[PDB]
């Protein structure tokens, strides 16, 4: 019954809570993931791989938007992610469905309030090819962890 | 009385204002926004950002030790009380840009306040100051036994 939680630690300085997100949550079980939190766009193949760093072992941030949300931590999942965070773009991008087959990793749904606060710690622009809000950015560096709790 | 300070270690510090008890940390991370959180433009305002209002009276004392200027200083922000993270007070203390001088100060007080503080900010880069009220969600278990026994109170 605790709440579902997204915060932020550095190199052992101390844990930040970001957002106890009332969003919609997928469990596998109830779990405790942390890592790099890492941009992949939309989440689809093709956003995974022109990525130009590591997923493997990290957190991914996506927009709703070009697929469904299945699909996008199918993705995430099939590119050894260990958690989905997915928030909500200023821009609706309509969902178009092709081929797809038949969630462990944990999946939580953030306000893009806390998608902000999240990027203001995290470094790198984001392509202008996104047409996405200026506040986006793709890296978490300097050490920095995110700890994803769902209950 | 006055309240009662002490530091762990370079990380955790601690007050003690009446029977209420406040971690403030100083590191780079920021989970407070200008345009989503409330911005403390006079000491009133710190009534919003405290579970109970009372106890606001303990930043308030700490925010003059620190030698935050009412009148000229750009405004604190913190997290309202409506929401349920807790409590978070930032001070933008940051080694760079318009908070560098501001920031001095700040530290400077804490060096008054806290003797063997530990400065982590680092040159050019964002720095800041976090108030968490003890027992709320947002300041965690850093205000159990196994952190307040071993810090011992004084002042
Ligand atoms: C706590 O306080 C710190 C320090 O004041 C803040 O950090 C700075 O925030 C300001 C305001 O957002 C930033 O100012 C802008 O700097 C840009 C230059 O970029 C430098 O810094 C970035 C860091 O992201 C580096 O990536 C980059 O390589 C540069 O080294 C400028 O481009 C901006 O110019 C704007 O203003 C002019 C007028 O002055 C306009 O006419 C322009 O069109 C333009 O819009 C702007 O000056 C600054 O970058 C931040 N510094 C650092 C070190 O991060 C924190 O934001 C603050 N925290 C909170 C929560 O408030
Ligand atoms: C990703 O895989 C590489 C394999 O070369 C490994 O060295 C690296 O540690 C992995 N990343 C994480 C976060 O586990
Ligand atoms: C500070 O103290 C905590 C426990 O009180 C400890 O886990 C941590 O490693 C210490 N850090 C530093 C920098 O002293
Ligand atoms: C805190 O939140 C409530 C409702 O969410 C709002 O009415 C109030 O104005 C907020 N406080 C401040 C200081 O903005």
């Amino acid at each position: 019954s605790a709440p579902n939680s997204v915060t932020i630690t550095n190199a052992s300085g101390g844990l930040y809570l970001v957002e106890y997100p009332e969003g919609y949550v997928a469990y596998s079980k109830a779990t405790e993931v942390t890592g790099k939190l890492v941009h992949a766009n939309f989440g689809t193949k093709k956003d995974f791989e022109d990525l130009d760093y590591a997923v493997n072992g990290s957190i991914v941030i996506v927009r709703a938007g070009k697929i469904t949300i299945a699909e996008k931590v199918a993705n995430a999942q099939s590119f050894n992610a260990i958690g989905v965070l997915i928030y909500k773009d200023r821009t609706k991008y309509p969902i178009s469905r092709a081929d797809e087959p038949l969630p462990s990793i944990p999946v939580q749904t953030i306000s893009r309030e806390a998608a902000e606060k999240l990027f203001q710690n995290m470094e790198r622009d984001c392509p202008r090819s996104w047409n996405t809000d200026s506040s986006c950015k793709l890296e978490l560096l300097q050490n920095r962890n995110v700890k994803l709790t769902v209950n | 009385e006055l309240p009662s300070l002490c530091m762990l270690n370079n990380s955790f510090y601690y007050m003690r204002g009446g029977v209420n008890t406040f971690l403030i940390r100083v590191s780079d991370i920021s989970v407070l926004m200008k345009e989503y959180d409330v911005s403390i433009y006079e000491p009133e305002d710190l009534g919003n950002c405290l579970n109970k209002s009372d106890s606001s009276w303990a930043i308030h004392w700490f925010s003059n030790a620190l030698g935050h200027d009412w009148l000229m200083d750009p405004p604190m922000l913190c997290r309202n009380k409506t929401k349920k993270e807790g409590s978070n007070i930032q001070f933008n203390i940051s080694k760079a840009d318009d908070a560098r001088v501001y920031g001095k100060k700040i530290r400077n007080g804490m060096r008054h306040l806290f003797r063997g503080f530990h400065d982590p900010c680092e040159e050019g880069k964002v720095c800041y100051l976090t108030i968490n009220q003890c027992g709320d969600p947002s300041s965690f278990d850093y205000c159990g036994v196994n952190h307040l026994s071993k810090c011992q109170f004084d002042h």
